[PDB]
């Protein structure tokens, strides 16, 4: 491909005299792009991705945190280039409740890490969830599928982090977005059960695996705070299980007026791009910081730039 | 409009195929040495300027081309009792046969352009054209130096790097100085054309107030202070003494006529500053685009007009005094703008002589000028692309 | 030997100065646009090959050159009575000093036997002994430069070119002296020539000396098997095209031999003369074999290569193909042209100069950007480079030697 490898970046830092951001992903930078042009619309930082970055190695090749550990270290001591990193799952405890050892921004000489798993645990304020499905949505029973969604979504987090902490004991980061479905959700008096459905294309194993890590997690998830719930739900994960939840609250309140129009409603809102989602959560995003003392960013990482 | 979609290419140069797949917006073409980049950027500038009596010197067995809006044209070059003969056959049946000899001795003599030009008028291909901004830009450049442009500078090229070689017909330097120079002459003409207007048009503007029943002033004041300090005025550019002359006249001075006048003015004010701004938009937008790249100089124009580069230290300088890097961005920003003429811009490697800020910025500083034209460029650069990888083309030709 | 060291600019078209100090290796230049590495690379490369009539179509003030072993060379431009004049004062007291007027009709007669200034600038140039090093300029515009030449050259016999490159780009430019293909093909013949003639005279001397030690020293399983792999070793070589027919004589020794001390001197010598000329095969071609193994590094789907053959007379030089077809180097791409001629300019076969290179990554793949400066100085020339570029891809894992340029604009 066409690419700089580690050496020919480190160099092209050099040589280049722009204040520098390294992220991730493409999203990061499409995401932190608006954020930055928010205070400032004539800023000159430029953004680059460590996904389009070659690496020699084998096992660096597909490990993104890895390209950009190596890069901070080989030029430890730069003014002009910043890093982002992912905090994933460290330092958390999972000591029979959720508990966060940090509770503020991680910084070592430029590299820092986002509040929450990744990036995309910024967008999970019940504020920005619901404005932005309020303004992406089908337009059928929108503001009753909104009231409901916003009695559920208080609840629903302890479900979506249990779900992420199932998903990682067992190791099969991948399996809940492809095992739950929005149909499978069902949904109560502000709680949800995501009843374990006979027939699922997957093997048995991995789905009984998943619903006993979910059911030995979720009370511990429960006793934990909702703030520090709210952040340990995986990033890509996250998006997803709203996207469903939304499609079950959507269709189990606007199915007594028209069952089949409900129904295409809630399809359509589950077919709805990823892309999509993430663009509408950083829109809504980008508006609600300032205006809320409970919207989160990077102010250190914005500070430093 | 018509951009192009899909470029086949079967045994050309007896080599290699090659189907390319293209984007209707930003097109960056990458591969490795010898994948036939500049000659897939050949291949699409023929076609698009609808020039075929270029295939008489292509060796090759079937080229594709299919537009946005569905037309297809398809070339073939066939050999009969040892004469090659090329065949153009469209989406509509209509078709034109011509001999490579003919061609050739065509060449050698620079009537079947003519017709191939009829058969083209009558088809509707030329209705966008295609800016090729080919790897040898400098020298090129230095070389004409030293549309008749054009005309020489393509037989030249074609000289060089054989006679396939497209119509060089990208923005040369000096062509863009004589058209900024030309849109300045216009807007200056325009804004005599609308002061005359609203000359006459503000006597009965004042005509109607007198037949009808503070920070006026101050608001007079900002509009004649941003419009003396405008470079985009020379003439008659004491409006502050004008000014002072009313407001004195006022303070020694209530009648609803001079509230009415006091809006007129303000109003006629700031109507002439829309007109000045409006009728500089596009070569602003244009300098601004080039400034923003430039360190130590600014592009600017002032009044007889002068169009150069001032210095931090007031001095002025022709553009023949840039350097190589300098005036390739001049160019490509120009070919992007919308006072360049609307095509299909081919450029092929426009990072050369580039800083890699200046790479960083290039593609992003001409999709911004919202000229709503397809580019496509072949580069060897990965900063030229980043920012952009949901548009990048690999090409892997199948050798044969 | 001598090496740049310094270069002092002062008021380069009146508005800003510059000082860079070079190292004596190797020095990746970069900086901004239009920030003076072109015109940086055109004073070093004329007062390098000492044309100091070039200074004359350079508006500045003063120009200070100091090379390694001290030499310090200073150009001034002054201006009396109007009269522009142009004074080089070296470091010894020498000193020349000519009008600008008289240099700039000796140029446009020479667009239209050397005149007095030429032959004053030649002599003033000779007696101080200011061309002991030349410098070979790589142009940013070689590429079309080379298809211009290819329609109508040397590294000494370059006039039309430089001529009209001059024209072109204005006549500070220096001699185009980067050799072409063709100078590098004509001078791996003459080296595989020359190393041809030095093995006969090996071979000779050898011949005799063993000859004189086996008589004088005449009044085992092991041996055989390594002469038998020492025999092997030579048949299998491209350098034995005209003998290959030492596995025969290995035969008919052992042959002999084995049908039956004294014959264990004999043996030992022949293992000796066997790795002698073997040893004397590989030093006489190393620098040839040095430089095409750094080419072959590059090509994917040919290589250069070399080859004899007893029935014609002439060692052909060129490319050969896995099939087995052979093709002249014309055949190349520009880009791996532009791999030949820099990585020969860099290699010992070469003149001992300064590798002055403006734009090493025009039309290189970023593949290959990567390589170039590892494979130039894996040749151990000892040569000083400087290489003006844009491209990190050049330039990664030489951050030491990195040096920016930023000019002081000066107000006036
Ligand atoms: N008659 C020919 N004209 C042009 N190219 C030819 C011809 N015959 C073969 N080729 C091959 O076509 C390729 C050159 O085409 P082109 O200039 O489009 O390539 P490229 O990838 O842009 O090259 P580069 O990276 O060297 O600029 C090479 O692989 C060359 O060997
Ligand atoms: N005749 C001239 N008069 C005034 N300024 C000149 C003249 N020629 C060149 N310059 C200035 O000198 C610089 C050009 O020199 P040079 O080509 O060495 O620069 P560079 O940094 O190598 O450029 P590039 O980005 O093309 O590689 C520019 O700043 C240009 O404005």
């Amino acid at each position: 491909s066409c690419a700089y490898t580690i050496d020919s970046y480190i160099t092209l830092l050099t040589m280049s005299s722009k204040k520098r951001l390294l992220v991730e992903g493409r999203h990061d930078r499409s995401h932190l792009y608006q954020l930055i042009y928010k205070f400032n619309p004539a800023s000159k930082v430029k953004i680059d991705t460590a996904q389009d970055i070659k690496a020699s190695d084998k096992a660096m090749s597909k490990n993104n945190r890895l390209k950009i550990e190596t890069i901070h270290s080989k030029v430890k001591g730069k003014d002009n280039i910043s890093f982002l990193c992912d905090r994933a799952f460290r330092e958390f405890a999972f000591n029979d409740q959720i508990e966060d050892l940090l509770n503020s921004h991680y910084c070592d000489d430029s590299l820092y890490w986002t509040l929450g798993h990744s990036l995309e645990n910024y967008f999970f304020n019940p504020s920005i969830i619901i404005d932005a499905f309020q303004f992406l949505s089908p337009s059928e029973y929108k503001y009753k599928a909104i009231e409901l969604f916003s009695e559920l979504i208080s609840s629903s987090f302890a479900v979506l982090a249990a779900v992420s902490l199932a998903a990682k004991d067992i190791d099969k980061a991948g399996l809940p977005a492809a095992l739950i479905d929005w149909k499978d959700i069902v949904i109560n008096d502000g709680t949800i059960k995501l009843i374990r459905r006979d027939s699922y294309d997957i093997d048995s194993a991995c789905v009984d695996s998943f619903f006993n890590a979910f059911d030995a997690v979720l009370p511990r998830v429960i006793a934990s705070d909702v703030g520090i719930c709210s952040r340990v739900v995986r990033g890509h994960t996250g998006i997803l299980l709203l996207q469903k939840l939304f499609s079950a609250c959507l269709y189990y309140v606007g199915r007594e007026d028209d069952a089949l129009q409900a129904d295409s409603s809630a399809n359509y809102f589950c077919n709805l791009s990823e892309l999509s989602l993430t663009t509408a959560l950083a829109e809504s995003w980008v508006r609600k910081i300032g205006v809320l003392e409970d919207v989160y960013f990077p102010d250190s990482l914005l500070k430093n730039i | 409009i018509r951009t192009i979609s899909k470029i086949e290419l079967s045994k050309i140069h007896n080599r290699y195929n090659l189907t390319v797949d293209f984007f209707n917006d930003l097109n960056v073409i990458h591969g490795k040495n010898g994948a036939g980049k500049s000659t897939l950027i050949h291949v699409i500038a023929n076609i698009v300027n609808g020039d075929f009596i270029r295939f008489a010197f292509l060796i090759f067995e079937e080229i594709k081309a299919t537009y946005s809006d569905g037309l297809k044209i398809v070339i073939r070059r066939d050999k009969i009792d040892e004469q090659s003969f090329i065949s153009v056959t469209l989406s509509n049946g209509k078709y034109i046969k011509f001999a490579v000899g003919e061609a050739m001795a065509t060449v050698r003599e620079i009537m079947l352009a003519m017709d191939i030009d009829k058969f083209v008028k009558e088809n509707e291909l030329q209705k966008v054209r295609a800016s090729y901004f080919p790897a040898f830009r400098t020298m090129l450049e230095a070389w004409s130096s030293s549309s008749f442009y054009n005309r020489k500078a393509s037989a030249f090229a074609r000289e060089l790097f054989g006679q396939f070689l497209p119509s060089i017909n990208y923005p040369s330097p000096m062509e863009i100085e004589d058209r900024l120079r030309e849109e300045i002459r216009r807007a200056q003409l325009g804004i005599a054309a609308y002061e005359s207007r609203t000359f006459s048009e503000s006597f009965v503007k004042v005509f109607s107030a007198l037949f009808d029943n503070g920070e006026l002033l101050k608001e007079i004041e900002g509009l004649a202070i941003a419009q003396d300090s405008s470079i985009k005025n020379g003439y008659y550019a004491e409006y502050s003494k004008v000014y002072e002359e009313i407001r004195s006249l006022i303070n020694r001075n209530v009648e609803n006529s001079v509230s009415g006048a006091l809006v007129v003015y303000r109003d006629a004010l700031r109507d002439r500053q829309d007109y000045q701004e409006k009728a500089f938009s596009e070569i602003d937008n244009y300098m601004s685009s080039v400034n923003s790249f430039l360190e130590d100089k600014e592009m600017a124009y002032d009044f007889y007009p002068k169009v150069g580069l001032k210095f931090p230290d007031g001095s002025w300088s022709p553009i023949r005094v840039l350097s190589s890097g300098e005036r390739q961005l001049l160019t490509m920003l120009y070919a992007a703008s919308k006072m360049g003429d609307d095509a299909i811009v081919l450029i092929d490697q426009p990072e050369i002589s580039l800083h890699i800020d200046w790479q960083e910025d290039l593609l992003k500083r001409m999709l911004s000028q919202l000229s709503g034209r397809q580019i496509i460029v072949c580069t060897h650069s990965p900063s030229i692309a980043t920012g952009y990888e949901d548009f990048m083309i690999n090409i892997s030709p199948e050798f044969i």
